[PDB]
């Protein structure tokens, strides 16, 4: 049929995970989303993750970049606190509340999406953040939201097969920047610098830095 | 067989039998793809075009009759005979109204054609973003093929005026004192030159403009695009 | 799955699962808001 | 049926309809099932409503009337006290049970209204007025006597119009008034002290600033 | 469409070409309930009719005030006019104005909600009535030709007046002096001399 996960073993997961979603390769070897219901959960929530994590990574790596040529940017795991010091006029709960009221708003709409898949588009929104629909065979909804908002240069609106390269390129980067972010997360524990910083210092000598002589990871030596 | 943008190619299908001018069959991303899309682009190319050729004409106009003003510092150090705030607002008002009706004709075309003060006065029919009329006295030649060399001024123009951004950035000074700086030594001009990367090893060149400026006052973050992404 | 979570929705499961909970809530308000003896507003 | 709710894609609950006026479908514990308890249900909200209106007026419009110049009242929370210490004032307990006298007559009228909406228009009642008591059919709004001027009083969805604006505004003006008791617990300051408190500094003078409402052990 | 080609006009300003300067402009279908419009179209001529009266009294009187003809009554600012003694003091004055209003806006409150009920004096004589807004006060009789087109004039006057008065209200909150006095003030440079360099409109400038 399609490329699984692992070349041969045709015990891949039964037939709920056939080659019909975007990134499909029969990977849920501990069955996390056999359920329908569940698995169209997940379904959501990998997209949202990766497309998250793509963010966040491309944040981290520019942001990274720029503390490489002196720009006054702290790296990706102080800019709390730097933020903090920097503006003392403003108050961290404020912030906090803040970011969840108005984080709130967007996904209670994403929310009463995904428990009736077009019901979001009507009333004060439009009609375009309906939804598309997608995965599951349904036809409105999902997380592939079209229209002229969220798709405006309107890059998956005509010819069937470059909506589908679109998808799986989103579906794959996503994927990789979710393992990047791991990664991301991995090295500050170990090392203690930023990302681009760990690269530079690793292609400068690829040897004597690699995760053995961080003394954390190999944790003996 | 016909005009390709790389000999050899087909071309995709929609840019297959076009009738906007300088069509070479490019789009590698398929933006062009959608045929709504297709228009507004085509109309917000023209623009372009029509903008970068007045700002590289005037560049090239202004760097030869005063070459003692750098043209991306030549904002703040000109002297202007009025303020710089009434200035900006008389700017947005009359842009907003001319760019606000061109807009509204690209996107319903029997529209803003009729003049509001004289009810006589009117556009004849035209084509989207191809005005004519009062807007186009003299014509030298034919139509056709006269669009088809506007695309083209209009194309290296664009890449021009990048280019003029991006010398004053890494080089300092005005378009023609770079070429005047590269012809005395091709060898050593050249961006393979100014900068390079290996591994172990990053040679950027530095900004001739400034991190900040000064503008009556207040500072304007004018600093060099995007630093440290240089090679 | 769907067996799985009905076996988590099991009396000797949900009730120790309920009663963790309901310990781990004491177990903080006292942690943070400790020998409070009246209820002083 | 179609209106719209409070959450939009949550339908609403098969019991709150669409009749009442300021019906959005919020009911999330569900209080109103009964027929009966969601009638003196919306009694309630039109009397807490219509009291947190006189009550927000009487606090705001005085404020913002001493503010600029006039009037110079005190501010709402210490106004019990400043009365209390007048030389001919009425002592607390009397002034209560004054209050507390006309309103034992005045409330129990209204509530023998909310059984049998048509109560207390039987003749006898009073000395020929009980004739205004007749009500409008539903509890709430007597009309009658009430409402002097007949707003609403004609094409019965000019009456349905003005009951979605008013019920609003008390909506508004309930939740202005738990916003005073709550600012003035927290911030010894006005409402207006604390609106023109906010707008200097947004980031940095708000409810996580004050210390009482996020608790202090916590932080 | 009028108000701003390429648009649509709301409908209920579509075939309702009865009412003075309809443009379709109603971006916010304040008037989409016919009472709600019939309340509107009034209020629209009231606010348009005392504005026009009051920026006519704040043209000319500070226009007088500055060239110099009204004595010490009017050689002063429009909103420093209560330090002037009068006949009377502010309190008589105020209360005196209640009544007559209250009995000026009362007969005409009493026409708005039966049209034509409320015409006759007194004394019996009786004045004409036509449309709701317009009680035929016509001593000079300027309704006879091109109706409409006076009707158009009118509302449009009054429009430009309540925009006026808002410019005046808005301009003494943010710069000092009379009315004129600003429009000189403009006209002096007038590339420095607008809105943006105040300290009171963009606030993003200087504080
Ligand atoms: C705040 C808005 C408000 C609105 C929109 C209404 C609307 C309504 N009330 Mg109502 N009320 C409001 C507040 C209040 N009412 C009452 C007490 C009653 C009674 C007892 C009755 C009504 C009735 C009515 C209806 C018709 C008469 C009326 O009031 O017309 C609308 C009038 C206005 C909106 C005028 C408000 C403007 C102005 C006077 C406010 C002044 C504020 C100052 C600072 C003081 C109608 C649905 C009658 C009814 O339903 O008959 C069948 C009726 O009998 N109301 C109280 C208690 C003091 C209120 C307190 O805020
Ligand atoms: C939270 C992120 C996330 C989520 C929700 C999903 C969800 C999904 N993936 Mg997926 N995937 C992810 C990340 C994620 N993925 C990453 C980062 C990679 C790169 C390795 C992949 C690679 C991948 C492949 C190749 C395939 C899937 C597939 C699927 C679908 C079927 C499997 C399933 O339902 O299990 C649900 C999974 C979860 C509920 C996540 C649970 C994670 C556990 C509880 C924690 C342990 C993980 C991690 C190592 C722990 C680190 C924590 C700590 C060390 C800090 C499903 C909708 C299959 C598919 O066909 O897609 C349609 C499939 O072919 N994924
Ligand atoms: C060399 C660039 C170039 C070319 C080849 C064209 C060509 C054309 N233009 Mg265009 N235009 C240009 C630049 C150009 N334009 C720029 C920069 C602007 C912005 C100011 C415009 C704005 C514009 C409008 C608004 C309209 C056109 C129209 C037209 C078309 C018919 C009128 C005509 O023939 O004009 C004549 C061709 C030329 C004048 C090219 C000569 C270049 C000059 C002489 C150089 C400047 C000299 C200067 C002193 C240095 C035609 C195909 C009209 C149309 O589409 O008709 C339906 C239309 O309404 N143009
Ligand atoms: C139900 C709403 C409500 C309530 C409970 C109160 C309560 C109060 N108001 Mg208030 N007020 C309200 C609405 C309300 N007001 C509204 C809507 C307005 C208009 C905006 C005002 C404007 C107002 C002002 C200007 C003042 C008060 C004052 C007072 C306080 C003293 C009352 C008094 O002097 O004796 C009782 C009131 C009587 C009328 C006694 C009755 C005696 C006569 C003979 C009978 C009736 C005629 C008291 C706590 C005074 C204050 O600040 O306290 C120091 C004060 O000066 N109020
Ligand atoms: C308080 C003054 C006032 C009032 C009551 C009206 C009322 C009306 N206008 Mg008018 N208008 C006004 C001021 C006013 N206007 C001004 C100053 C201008 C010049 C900019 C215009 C220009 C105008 C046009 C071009 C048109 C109307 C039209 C209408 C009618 C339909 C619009 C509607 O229903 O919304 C009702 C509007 C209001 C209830 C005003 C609310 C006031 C808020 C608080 C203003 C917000 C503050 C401000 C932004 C600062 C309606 C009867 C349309 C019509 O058909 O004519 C009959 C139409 O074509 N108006
Ligand atoms: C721009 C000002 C203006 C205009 C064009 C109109 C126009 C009109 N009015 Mg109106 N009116 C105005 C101002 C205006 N009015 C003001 C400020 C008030 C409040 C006092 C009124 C009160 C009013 C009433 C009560 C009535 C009208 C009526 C009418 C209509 C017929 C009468 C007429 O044509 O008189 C012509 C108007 C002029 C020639 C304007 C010149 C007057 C000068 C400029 C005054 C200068 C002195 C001033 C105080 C300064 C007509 C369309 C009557 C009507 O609707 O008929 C059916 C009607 O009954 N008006
Ligand atoms: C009724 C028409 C009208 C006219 C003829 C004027 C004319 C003038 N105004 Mg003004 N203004 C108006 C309405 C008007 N205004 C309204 C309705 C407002 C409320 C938003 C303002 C608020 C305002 C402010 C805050 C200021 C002026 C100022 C001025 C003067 C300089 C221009 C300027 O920067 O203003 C700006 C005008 C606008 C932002 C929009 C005006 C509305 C329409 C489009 C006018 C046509 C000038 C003589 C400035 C001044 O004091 O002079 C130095 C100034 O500081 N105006
Ligand atoms: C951790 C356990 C989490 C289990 C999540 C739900 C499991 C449901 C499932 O796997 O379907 C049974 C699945 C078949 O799916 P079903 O037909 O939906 O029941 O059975 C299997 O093929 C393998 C069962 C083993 C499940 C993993 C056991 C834990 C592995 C880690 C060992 C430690
Ligand atoms: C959300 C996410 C990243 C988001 C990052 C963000 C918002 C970063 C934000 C900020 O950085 C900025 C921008 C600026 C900084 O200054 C501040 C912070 C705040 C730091 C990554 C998720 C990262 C998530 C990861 C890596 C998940 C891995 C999941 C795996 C591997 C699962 C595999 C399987 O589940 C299957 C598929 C099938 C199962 O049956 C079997 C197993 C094996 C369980
Ligand atoms: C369930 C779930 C989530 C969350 C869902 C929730 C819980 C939504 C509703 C959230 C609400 C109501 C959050 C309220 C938060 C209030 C906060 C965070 C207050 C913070 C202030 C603090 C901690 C203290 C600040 C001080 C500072 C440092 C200075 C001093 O002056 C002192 C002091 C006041 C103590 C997320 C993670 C968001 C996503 C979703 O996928 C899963
Ligand atoms: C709906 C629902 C349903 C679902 O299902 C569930 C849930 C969620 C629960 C819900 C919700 C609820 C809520 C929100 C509530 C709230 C309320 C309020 C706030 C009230 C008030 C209310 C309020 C009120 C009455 C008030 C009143 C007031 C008053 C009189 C005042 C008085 C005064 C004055 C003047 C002044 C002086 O100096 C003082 C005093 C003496 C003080």
């Amino acid at each position: 049929v399609r490329e699984l996960w692992f070349p041969g073993n045709k015990e891949v997961v039964p037939d709920y995970l056939d080659g019909s979603l975007v990134g499909d390769h029969g990977f849920d070897p501990l069955g996390l989303g056999s359920s329908p219901e569940q698995l169209s959960w997940n379904v959501h929530a990998e997209i949202f993750h990766g497309r998250l994590a793509m963010t966040g990574v491309a944040g981290i790596l520019l942001t990274s970049l720029l503390h490489k040529g002196g720009a006054d940017v702290p790296e990706w795991f102080e800019a709390g606190r730097v933020y903090l010091d920097r503006n003392p006029n403003v108050d961290f709960g404020a912030l906090l509340f803040s970011t969840i009221v108005m984080s709130g708003f967007v996904e209670f709409k994403r929310l009463n999406d995904i428990r009736n898949p077009g019901s979001q588009g009507s009333g004060i929104l439009p009609e375009d953040f309906k939804g598309v629909g997608g995965p599951q065979g349904r036809t409105v909804g999902g997380p592939y939201v079209g229209g002229r908002y969220f798709d405006p240069m309107g890059l998956c609106r005509g010819s069937p097969e470059q909506t589908l390269k679109y998808k799986w390129n989103e579906i794959r980067n996503g994927r990789l920047a979710m393992m990047a972010f791991l990664g991301f997360a991995a090295q500050y524990a170990a090392t203690g610098k930023g990302p681009i910083d760990n690269l530079v210092d690793h292609v400068a000598d690829p040897f004597h830095t690699t995760f053995v002589h961080n003394g954390v990871s190999v944790p003996f030596i | 067989a016909r005009a390709n943008w790389l000999p050899g190619s087909d071309f995709p299908a929609h840019l297959e039998n076009c009738k906007l001018p300088g069509c070479y069959g490019f789009d590698p991303l398929g933006l062009g793809a959608n045929e709504e899309r297709l228009a507004w682009f085509a109309e917000s190319e023209r623009v372009h075009c029509r903008w970068a050729m007045l700002g590289v004409a005037g560049i090239l106009v202004q760097e030869i009759v005063k070459p003692d003003v750098f043209w991306y510092t030549s904002g703040a150090t000109v002297e202007l005979p009025f303020d710089i705030t009434g200035l900006l607002a008389f700017e947005l008002f009359v842009m907003h109204w001319v760019e606000s009706r061109r807009g509204y004709d690209i996107k319903k075309p029997g529209s803003m054609d009729q003049d509001p003060i004289f009810s006589n006065f009117k556009l004849p029919a035209h084509e989207p973003g191809y005005p004519g009329g009062i807007f186009a006295p003299f014509v030298p030649g034919s139509l056709e093929e006269l669009k088809v060399k506007e695309i083209k001024n209009g194309r290296l123009a664009m890449l021009a005026f990048i280019g003029f951004t991006m010398a004053a950035q890494v080089t300092g000074k005005n378009p023609l004192a770079a070429l005047r700086e590269h012809l005395d030594n091709p060898l050593g001009t050249t961006i393979f030159s100014k900068a390079v990367v290996v591994p172990g090893q990053a040679v950027v060149p530095p900004c001739a403009i400034p991190d900040t400026i000064e503008f009556q006052g207040i500072t304007i973050p004018a600093g060099c695009f995007l630093h440290s992404l240089w090679p | 799955m769907k067996d799985f979570t009905t076996y988590l929705s099991t009396a000797p499961v949900l009730t120790l699962l309920s009663v963790t909970v309901v310990a781990g809530l004491l177990i903080e308000i006292n942690r943070f808001f400790p020998d409070a003896l009246i209820a002083a507003f | 049926a179609t209106r719209p709710l409070w959450q939009p894609g949550v339908e609403a609950p098969k019991h709150l309809d669409g009749t009442m006026p300021g019906d959005f479908g919020f009911d999330p514990l569900n209080l109103g099932v009964n027929k009966e308890a969601l009638n003196w249900y919306r009694n309630a909200e039109l009397q807490n409503g219509r009291w947190a209106m006189l009550g927000v007026a009487g606090i705001v419009i005085p404020a913002e009337l001493t503010r600029v110049g006039v009037l110079n009242v005190p501010e709402w929370a210490e106004a019990g006290k400043v009365y209390a210490e007048s030389e001919n004032a009425i002592p607390f307990a009397s002034l209560l049970m004054v209050q507390l006298f006309l309103f034992n007559f005045v409330e129990i009228k209204r509530w023998e209204d909310i059984k049998k909406p048509g109560s207390q228009a039987e003749p006898g009642s009073f000395l020929g007025f009980e004739s205004g008591f007749k009500g409008t059919g539903i509890s709430g709004y007597p009309g009658g006597a009430f409402n002097p001027f007949g707003l609403g009083n004609s094409s019965k969805e000019a009456m349905d119009d003005l009951k979605w604006r008013e019920i609003r505004n008390g909506r508004l003006a309930m939740v202005a008034f738990l916003g005073f008791l709550s600012q003035h617990a927290a911030t010894g300051k006005g409402p207006l002290d604390n609106l023109a408190d906010h707008l200097a500094d947004p980031w940095g003078a708000n409810f996580c600033s004050n210390g009482v409402s996020i608790p202090s052990a916590l932080g | 469409a009028g108000w701003d080609l390429s648009a649509e006009v709301p409908a209920h300003l579509a075939g309702r070409k009865d009412l003075a300067g309809n443009y379709g402009f109603d971006p916010l279908n304040l008037g989409k309930n016919p009472e709600a419009l019939k309340w509107y179209q009034q209020a629209e001529l009231q606010n348009g009719r005392w504005a026009m009266l009051g920026v006519a009294g704040i043209l000319v009187q500070e226009l007088l005030h500055s060239t110099g003809l009204g004595g010490k009554a009017a050689d002063v600012y429009w909103f420093d006019a209560g330090n002037n003694t009068f006949w009377a003091p502010k309190e008589t004055l105020i209360a005196i104005s209640f009544l007559m209003f209250n009995w000026a806006e009362l007969n005409r409150m009493q026409d708005y909600i039966k049209p034509g009920s409320n015409v006759t004096d007194p004394f019996g004589n009786k004045i004409k009535y036509v449309e709701l807004g317009y009680p035929g006060f016509d001593p000079l009789s300027f309704s006879k030709n091109n109706f409409d087109e006076w009707k158009l004039k009118e509302i449009k006057n009054a429009r430009l007046a309540m925009l006026a008065f808002l410019g005046i209200v808005a301009q003494h909150n943010a710069q000092p002096g009379s009315p004129l006095e600003q429009l000189g003030a403009h006209l002096a440079n007038p590339w420095k001399n607008h809105f943006i360099n105040n300290g009171v409109s963009p606030f993003l400038t200087d504080n």
